[PDB]
């Protein structure tokens, strides 16, 4: 009883083609991206992936960024803490504002 | 930016309505396992590695860089020493070599 507007669209002629990559596929790719990334650090970017703890890579970004690694390996768990802690602060502000 | 791998160089070349370029590259080969440490325990110091990673085939363990294989053996010239070893996760036990004491014994 109600007529859509999609409706109206598609009997006056204008059509919606649909994307060649599904929205699976484009997760598949976040995915393979996300696991390279936390399994081999840049190295995935420049070739095959090499394998590396994930302490060491972190070493690795703050000898990046001018910061001695002593730094990561004796304030390791602070650290993880603020990450977990931005994380989820990340999906309370998700959670709640949509703008 | 310019080609995958690790730029080089690059060379320009004209073409009808635009230009090519041919950028160079360094792209790692051939790859190897080792087990490797973040610190290394030695008369209660923690040892870190100046410019490299702490790599072992097995038995004895050896100082890197991190794009090439070429293994140090492992010095207070490379390594640099920062608290002790109840703080790091994963520190391992290896001696590390002073190249003052055989001089001092001659
Ligand atoms: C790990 O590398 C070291 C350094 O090359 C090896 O130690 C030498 O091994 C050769 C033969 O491979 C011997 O002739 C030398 O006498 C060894 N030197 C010392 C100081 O031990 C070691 O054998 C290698 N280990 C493995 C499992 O490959
Ligand atoms: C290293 O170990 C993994 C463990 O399965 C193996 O698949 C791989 O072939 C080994 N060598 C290299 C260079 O990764
Ligand atoms: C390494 O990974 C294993 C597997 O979860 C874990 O049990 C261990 O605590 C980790 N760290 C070390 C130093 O083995
Ligand atoms: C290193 O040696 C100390 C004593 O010299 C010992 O307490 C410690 O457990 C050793 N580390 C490992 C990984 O065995």
């Amino acid at each position: 009883a109600a007529r859509d507007l999609i409706c109206a669209q598609k009997f006056n002629g204008l059509t919606v083609l649909p994307p060649l990559l599904t929205d699976e596929m484009i997760a598949q790719y976040t995915s393979a991206l996300l696991a390279g990334t936390i399994t081999s650090g840049w190295t995935f970017g420049a070739g095959a992936a090499l394998q590396i703890p994930f302490a060491m890579q972190m070493a690795y970004r703050f000898n990046g960024i001018g910061v001695t690694q002593n730094v990561l390996y004796e304030n390791q768990k602070l650290i993880a803490n603020q990450f977990n802690s931005a994380i989820g602060k990340i999906q309370d502000s998700l959670s709640s504002t949509a703008s | 930016f310019c080609g995958k791998g690790y730029h080089l160089m690059s060379f320009p070349q004209s073409a009808p309505h635009g230009v090519v370029f041919l950028h160079v590259t360094y792209v790692p080969a051939q790859e190897k396992n080792f087990t490797t440490a973040p610190a290394i325990c030695h008369d209660g110091k923690a040892h870190f590695p100046r410019e490299g990673v702490f790599v072992s085939n097995g038995t004895h363990w050896f100082v890197t860089q991190r794009n090439f294989y070429e293994p140090q053996i492992i010095t207070t010239d490379n390594t640099f020493v920062s608290g002790n070893c109840d703080v790091v996760i994963g520190i391992v036990n290896n001696t590390v070599y002073d190249p003052l004491q055989p001089e001092l014994d001659s």
